[PDB]
């Protein structure tokens, strides 16, 4: 019912995952091969917060005012949702539902949409796409009751499917999402089986150990494959039985605990 | 105990990391704007 | 609650002998210019 | 009654304190400023001692051995002490005893005393200088009970200081401290009085603080030998001690 789509980091994502692994070195080595104090908790969850960050949009941390439009540039999700309605076409006739649990980039994503006469709009307390930030998911589920006859649910981020998974009751419509290969939204896949003592511990570890796919022009081709086959599925009546893509590769043999 | 001051005054663990992710992100613009004319 | 720890997150990580390393590698290097 | 002789540090010293301090930056920040764990006080331990390392001397981390007589390059504790028994003279007819808190630089030290003349020997069990292992203090205190009619006595470092003032009862002859200045010899030096729970996180934030000359160095400790000689000539009155006492560094506190 709930479908992974594995997209790949891009060079900028990577390097990015890379620096923030290294400046937590310490803090990460501690924090995995022990017990730690109660700051030293605090202080993973800004990791974590951060990997998540760049899981949604390298561009979290650019400073300056930039060009809707230059985003799709290192964001294989951008990219992927381009693609879906570019293929998809004026045939296709259910409305989506994307969560997203930033607010500055449901902006910048439904205006982008907007850009390339893709009928998006933002949700609030009917259209091609509506794009929902994750804070204001306590709305939707009211509307998610309704449209489960003709309503499909994207994921731009896990953080976002963590929020409203525990917020709202379990959703009766089809879930997409968009997770991102070798990222902290990988490992919480990996290890969503326990939310055991060993949670935390394990989805740093992994994602420490992976940043302790290939280049820009192969990125464009499997994430356009990908988007062309999603499209393909959804067109043919959203048959689980073929779904076209591979699940998301195991990490279970990289955790560090239990 | 009672904390008066930091050990190491320039020091600043959260504000740091801001800065070192920002600071990945114009060099790869730098690197972008070189790709693009070379 | 306790766990039993597999594996260390980053592998080539250690702080001890870094440290050995950084300092005698300082050490070295200031003999550098000695020599200069 | 303990006379505190401050030291300068080399650049070699200070750099590696620095480059000490930067290397535990994270471990130093997040144990001084909050509660921390029993690991992170266990690496902190290991700043601990290897700042107590630089303290006695930077070759410790000079990873081939050497030949004496580099040594005093980059220690003012080896020049000071060149220059005491330099200055002292056959004059002075009383015995001295150092005690030092690492068994490779007490045989370089011996090594080096003997290379200029002093009448120096390892403490095995009379001469100008013992030079004795910390290690093997509980022997001495026997011997520091005969001769407090002439026997002073020289802690290289505080860890040499520590461990001999517990383990042997009160030391009633002359005590002399080398202590580099601005290093943890000092800090300790400074948060001693309290004997308390902020004394980890004072002195380790104090020499984080302070972490964060070559001609000059040599005429300052040339400067202080030749004071202490010409003191304990004058048959060591008190109220003569010509040395500054070392600068209260409790403004520097970072707890309580």
């Amino acid at each position: 019912s709930v479908l992974d789509i594995g997209l790949p980091m891009s060079a900028l994502q990577r390097k990015m995952m890379h620096r923030l692994v290294q400046y937590f070195a310490f803090c990460i080595d501690h924090f995995c091969t022990g017990p730690s104090d109660s700051r030293i908790q605090e202080k993973i969850r800004l990791f974590i917060q951060s990997a998540h960050n760049i899981a949604k949009h390298p561009s979290l941390y650019d400073t300056e005012v930039r060009n809707f439009s230059s985003y799709a540039e290192n964001s294989s999700k951008f990219l992927f949702l381009q693609e879906l309605f570019k293929n998809l076409s004026p045939s296709y006739s259910k409305t989506f539902f994307l969560f997203i649990s930033n607010q500055f980039l449901a902006n910048t994503l439904t205006q982008w949409l907007k850009s390339q006469n893709i009928d998006a709009e933002l949700w609030a307390e009917h259209p091609a796409i509506w794009i929902c930030v994750s804070k204001k998911a306590p709305s939707a589920s009211h509307f998610l009751q309704s449209c489960p006859d003709l309503s499909a649910t994207i994921f731009y981020d896990i953080e976002a499917y963590m929020s409203v998974t525990s917020s709202l009751p379990s959703i009766q419509s089809l879930v997409l999402r968009l997770i991102h290969l070798g990222s902290i939204e990988h490992a919480i896949k990996c290890f969503q089986s326990s939310y055991n003592a060993s949670f935390l511990v394990n989805i740093v570890g992994v994602v420490a150990t992976l940043s302790s796919s290939e280049s820009h022009s192969s990125i464009t081709e499997k994430t356009r494959d990908i988007a062309k086959n999603v499209a393909t599925w959804l067109k043919n009546g959203e048959n689980f039985s073929s779904w076209p893509l591979p699940p998301l590769m195991d990490l279970a043999s990289l955790s560090v605990a239990e | 105990l009672e904390y008066k001051r930091k050990p190491i005054p320039d020091y600043d663990f959260m504000k740091g990391l801001e800065t070192t992710l920002q600071e990945l992100y114009v060099e790869h613009q730098s690197k972008k704007r070189r790709l693009e004319l070379f």
